[PDB]
């Protein structure tokens, strides 16, 4: 069918087990029909979502890995952990590349903007470091956060960088001028996860009420979508009964997928602002989700030592 | 009581955690020296081996590459358990034969042992006893059939009399291997023979003064079992004790074995305690398996306390 | 001259080879400038006047002489466009013998080696400029009729593997005599008659790879001398084997369409087929006495064979193979302080060198100091054992294995300790 | 336009990727619009060339699948991989039906005659085995080559099969007499690819100079047209810069399609002895090609793990 209405349906497609510890972050590969998972036992396991078979494990970390990230080329792997380091992995040899240092606190987020030249790193040390790929040296350094930086995500064009911390704000920055172009104090609690609106979602958000747009999910019982042109909250999504943990956009740029601590996978809409399908996912709290850009697969990552894949119809 | 018992482990665990950051930096240089020694210093005697190691260490110091200079080049490669197994399987206790056993275990090209004393042959026979090893010679008539049997069946083989080298082993030693999908196939003479993965071959020599052609010198690894001053001194001292002071010699042997067993059991303590406290899967204050670990820890503290009198009596015997 | 080395003989045969090399380089090309003419003149000059040389000083003298003679006899010319560093020519990337560059040549050779590993030899190979030059030289010799090779180099340098790769990619069929104990001249003659039957009657390309260690008698070298010089061995086929050879040769002539009768013209056609189809590659180790002995006992090996002096791997070759093998492992320290003494053993080292550059230079130094220690031990009076690039490859593989093993053990123990301390803190 | 003048044009319509390994063969489906590719990772991926999107992945082998072929109806798929196995698949369920064992070494190619009741296969054991599809049994085995056989291929009526092998020979075998009809040796290097004359090209070759006509491409950068009856070549086509891997006719019977390892796709007219177009196919070696009987589409697999679709204009 058309990919504009791809919602996961009960029950799950594949129930993948084999993790000793809670699973932190799950992502899909751009070109290969394979996917990796990051857990709290200092391992990065890789699974084939098409057939549900275990491929191999990636053990080079000495502490729990928090976040992982790919690039557009699909050859370099990013991974940040609590061992004050981030590690690069290549997908042709499946081996360590560079061990990097420079953060004296736990690093909770890692990403690579699509140029494939440098890495962002959000850590507890109230700063974000700019580290390189081909060398592995610090060149630039973000400064201005005064609490634990939770999640960092670069915009699709790469000229804008967004970070959310625990001080009830989501301060976005500029990669070149080193300046926070829009800071606002409206959240009531800690903001957890952020995501970026694609080109397809740009026109949808424009006609809902130009761009770019931003979305943040926070512990204040509210999920809200941000705007950088006005620096104001455009709408607020309410209806989850617990702590929100993961949220993401759809491939067609019209739907929304979110997960919270009430064991729910609640899909919503902006035209009507009510949930047409609330689906139970796990027995314990839910951490992260991922939806494939070109495939109808939703993967659920949770702290229950089990990762599940769901099929979209 | 639990915390008072476990502070003795915490006080060193935190120290090793701090040391790990520095130990990450010496890995490259230390492994460079170890690999150079294990692939290069085989044929040479003790003095030339030490000269080569000193030259490499001086170059690494001059090139500002940090290497762990307060470790033994054999203790870095050998574990206590495998050293105990080698000493049980008739290996001499000196560092030279320990390095030779290290090279025999960690070989890449198939080794060529040179043991005029015959110690390495019996060491290999004792070590590869579980796997069905078979002795054969290049001059033996039943050599090609035995080699075919070993290659087909995946059984280790020791070939004596390498002075009369039989050049059919060139594809085997060069590892010219054709991969039939998942199957492994190698040519040998006029037949294609299934090469099992669990197949090793050792070439033996009973004469130090043998000149080898450079093709064989390239194809095999030399492991020279020479005789050193410390080894001969220890052997003669043990023989003098056996002849003159038999009670002292036998109780020294018994105490050495007991000390080895005690150190083995202490290492078993450390491994068991670390793996048990690693997998508590919950609060340690709310279980009885933690009390079992405490009982194990106190019993092994008692035995590591009782090791001291064995150390004292060993000290009086050695003086 | 001949007193420096016994194979340093020069003759108008080399001028004839030079002329015909330029001829088939200009045969299908049909549009070339004077820059290209000078470039092919220089390339054939290098291939004919530099392969047999032993010393890098002599090779540098030849390169300087080519440059200065071309400059002297060709004024108002583009020196940079005419002569450059690689000066490589190949016919693999195109149907015509055109110049190629090292990067595309290396990419093509790596892909061809990936194809080649599956088919005959599943042993990995590392690429560098000497390997590229050697495979091009062996291909150039294999293309021409009656193309015989004499590769001079230390054992374990990869001579027969490069020859096998070139022979496989050029359609040659590799043949080795498979020597063993009690291998006599009768067995050698049986092997020679089998390979000669396959090369003449069956009309197939054969790269008759053989080694100095495979020579067990003077009859071996006498038969090789006659076969190299004449393309035939009189007295090899006697008795019923002569009749069998004549029947097979008549069948082969019928198969290839030529009408032959009697025995004289049939045997002449068989000789022509052997000349056009059988290639012999002879590999030995360099020696002051052995080279002179082979020159005395087999003039065909120094007259009818093209001599390539591989020698030992250079420091540049050792540096590149070490860098390529130690590229998949993490070796970079950002807080690395370059020592001011700068102990360098490979010229044209990047300045300032990084950590991996420094330790690969250290590996090259380790090989060099083993060379020096072996020389000192030999000069003292004790017996010595020759050192090979196989030992360097073994050392770099052991470096990789030990690095991975020790890193894995350290990380596992650190992780166990960290979880233990976290639980005792709880 | 006219199938007489169907010629591919740059650039490609779609750049389909997703294989973890080099692509060996691509073929078209006769009835329903499917392009199915075979690769070096035992994955036979099914693609749709009409809209250029991924369709499904079929994993039945354990080692690199080499060649695939269809039947007269298109509902049966056969494949051959390095693990000495031939596997027969269906398209009504996309399910493996019958595995086929008996070869000693790597099976190199498979082909099904238009009668559909028998399947031929050439391998590395210097033999061609005459199988049958009904009960998975070997009827008999062809023998007479000297080296590894590259691929085998039957004629239109299924009574003459030809095969190319490493011994610089191309042997035609009679399915009726079980004997080699006219073996010819003229290529200097290893022959790799062969093809047969279509039903609507005999007059074209006769005018350029009955039959039957056999193509053969080798690694000496040459392509030769051979007449089976006379046992002699017609002419040799040169022009490729590297090893030729595939040769195929055209729907109009007037053109020759061929791809080589020179990273180009070449389409030729044999009337005036010369090449008429040189199309830059990939950035790596091109392994195979196939031509649609009723559609202006050409698919070319390669080593760079991409499958490209070209429109014949
Ligand atoms: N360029 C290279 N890169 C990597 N390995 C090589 C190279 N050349 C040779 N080798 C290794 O060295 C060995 C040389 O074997 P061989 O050619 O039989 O010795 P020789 O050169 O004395 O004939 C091969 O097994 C190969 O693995």
């Amino acid at each position: 069918r058309d990919p504009k209405e791809w919602i996961p349906r009960p029950p799950e497609k594949y129930a993948l087990s084999g993790h000793r510890s809670p699973v932190t972050r799950v992502i899909f590969h751009p070109v290969f029909s394979v996917m990796v998972s990051a857990s709290e036992d200092a391992t990065i396991k890789v699974w084939d979502y098409e057939t549900g078979d275990f491929e191999r494990t990636l053990k080079g970390h000495t502490d729990s890995v928090q976040d992982i990230s790919f690039d557009h080329s699909g050859k370099l792997l990013a991974s940040c952990s609590a061992d004050m380091t981030i590690k690069l992995w290549d997908f042709q040899g499946f081996e360590c590349i560079r061990t990097m240092h420079g953060h004296d606190h736990n690093v909770s987020s890692v990403a690579i903007m699509p140029n494939g030249d440098h890495i962002v790193s959000a850590s507890r040390d109230k700063t974000i470091k700019m580290w390189e790929v081909q060398t592995g040296y610090c060149v630039k350094t973000f400064t201005g956060h005064r609490e634990w930086v939770r999640m960092v995500r670069p915009n699709q064009d790469g000229t804008l960088i967004a970070s959310c911390s625990n001080d009830q704000t989501v301060r976005v920055w500029v990669v070149a001028t080193k300046e926070c172009k829009a800071e606002l104090r409206e959240h009531e609690h800690v903001v957890e996860c952020i995501s970026w609106a694609p080109e397809s979602s740009y026109s949808s958000i424009s006609e809902a009420t130009p761009g770019p747009f931003l979305l943040s999910g926070s512990r204040d019982k509210t999920i809200k979508m941000w705007d950088v042109s006005t620096g104001m909250c455009l709408m607020t999504l309410v209806g989850h009964d617990n702590w929100v943990r993961g949220v993401l956009f759809h491939s067609g740029g019209k739907f929304i997928l979110s997960c919270a601590d009430d064991k729910t996978l609640r899909v919503w809409d902006y035209k009507n602002k009510r949930c047409m399908k609330t689906l139970n996912a796990h027995e314990h709290f839910v951490t992260s989700l991922d939806f494939h850009k070109t495939a109808p697969y939703v993967v659920t990552g949770s702290v229950d030592q089990t990762v599940k894949v769901w099929e979209c119809r | 009581a639990l915390l008072k018992s476990l502070s003795a482990e915490r006080e060193r665990w935190e120290k090793t955690s701090e040391t790990f950051k520095n130990q990450m930096s010496t890995i490259a240089g230390d492994c460079l020296l170890s690999a150079a020694f294990i692939a290069y210093a085989g044929y040479f005697d003790q003095q030339m081996r030490q000269n080569l190691f000193t030259t490499w260490s001086h170059h690494l110091q001059q090139a500002n590459i940090q290497f762990r200079t307060d470790i033994a080049r054999t203790e870095y490669l050998s574990n206590a358990d495998e050293r105990l197994r080698w000493q049980a399987s008739s290996l001499p206790a000196d560092d030279l034969c320990t390095e030779n056993a290290i090279m025999l275990k960690r070989f890449n090209r198939y080794p060529l042992i040179i043991d005029p004393s015959g110690q390495a042959t019996e060491f290999i026979m004792n070590e590869y006893k579980d796997r069905k090893i078979t002795r054969t010679s290049f001059l033996d008539d039943a050599f090609r059939k035995n080699l075919e049997s070993a290659l087909r069946f995946g059984n280790p083989l020791l070939v004596q009399d390498v002075e009369s080298y039989d050049p059919v082993l060139n594809p085997v030693l060069n590892r010219e291997v054709r991969r039939t999908g998942g199957r492994v196939l190698i040519t040998l003479g006029d037949q294609d023979i299934d090469l099992s993965p669990s197949f090793v071959i050792f070439l033996s020599t009973r004469d130090p003064t043998v000149e080898f052609p450079p093709d064989l010198c390239s194809r095999v690894t030399f492991v020279n079992f020479t005789v050193t001053r410390s080894s001969l001194q220890s052997q003669c001292l043990n023989e003098v004790l056996k002849a003159e002071r038999p009670d002292v010699d036998e109780k020294r042997s018994d105490l050495l074995k007991l000390q080895g067993e005690f150190q083995l059991r202490l290492r078993q303590l450390e491994k068991s305690l670390l793996q048990a406290l690693n997998e508590v899967k919950g609060r340690i204050l709310d279980d009885d398996t933690i009390i079992t670990t405490l009982e194990n820890l106190k019993r092994e503290a008692a035995e590591v306390t009782r090791k001291v009198e064995e150390t004292d009596i060993v000290m009086q015997e050695v003086e | 001259t001949q007193d420096t080395q016994p194979h340093y003989i020069y003759s108008p045969r080399e001028m004839t080879r030079w002329v015909r090399g330029i001829f088939e380089a200009l045969r299908p090309l049909e549009t070339l400038p004077v820059e290209g003419l000078i470039r092919i003149w220089a390339h054939e000059a290098l291939r004919l006047f530099q392969d047999r040389l032993v010393e890098d000083e002599e090779r540098r003298w030849t390169d300087e002489n080519i440059d200065t003679v071309a400059l002297k006899h060709f004024p108002n010319i583009d020196r940079e466009k005419a002569m450059s560093r690689p000066i490589l020519y190949s016919n693999w990337l195109s149907k015509d013998y055109i110049p190629v560059d090292q990067e595309e040549l290396r990419d093509y050779v790596k892909a061809r080696l990936k194809v080649f590993y599956e088919e005959e030899l599943d042993v990995p190979l590392v690429l560098f400029n000497e390997v590229l030059d050697h495979v091009l030289r062996i291909d150039r010799i294999f293309r021409q009729p009656q193309g015989h090779l004499l590769l001079i180099g230390v054992s374990g340098a990869g001579k027969t593997t490069l020859s096998r790769f070139v022979a496989w990619m050029n359609g040659l069929s590799v043949y080795q005599i498979k020597v063993h104990r009690k291998y006599t001249g009768e067995d050698f003659d049986e092997d020679l008659r089998t390979v000669l039957r396959r090369s003449g009657c069956k009309n197939e390309k054969i790269a008759f790879i053989m080694d100095e260690s495979n020579v067990l008698d003077s009859g071996f070298l006498e038969r090789m001398n006659t076969l190299l010089a004449n393309g035939e061995v009189p007295g090899l086929f006697e008795g019923d084997e002569y009749a069998t050879l004549m029947t097979q040769c008549k069948e082969g002539a019928q198969k290839e369409g030529l009408m032959l009768d009697s025995h004289e013209e049939l045997y002449k056609w068989f000789t022509s087929q052997v000349i056009r189809n059988l290639h012999v590659v002879f590999t030995m180790n360099p020696s002051s006495e052995g080279l002179k002995d082979r020159a005395a006992t087999s003039p065909a090996l120094f007259n009818r064979c093209v001599l390539n002096w591989f020698g030992d791997w250079s420091t540049e070759a050792l540096y590149q193979v070490g860098k390529e093998f130690t590229s998949k492992m993490d070796l970079e320290k950002p807080n690395y302080i370059v020592p001011d003494y700068m102990p360098v053993v490979y010229d044209k080292l990047p300045q300032p060198p990084s950590h991996r550059e420094a330790i690969v230079n250290s590996c090259v130094f380790v090989h060099q100091t083993l060379h020096q220690a072996n020389a000192r031990l030999a000069k003292r009076g004790g017996r010595t054992m020759a050192i090979t690039p196989r030992h360097y490859l073994d050392f770099i593989n052991h470096y990789a294995n030990l690095f991975h093993e020790k890193r894995s053990e350290l990380e596992e123990q650190q992780m166990h300790l960290n979880v233990g301390l976290r639980k005792i803190k709880e």
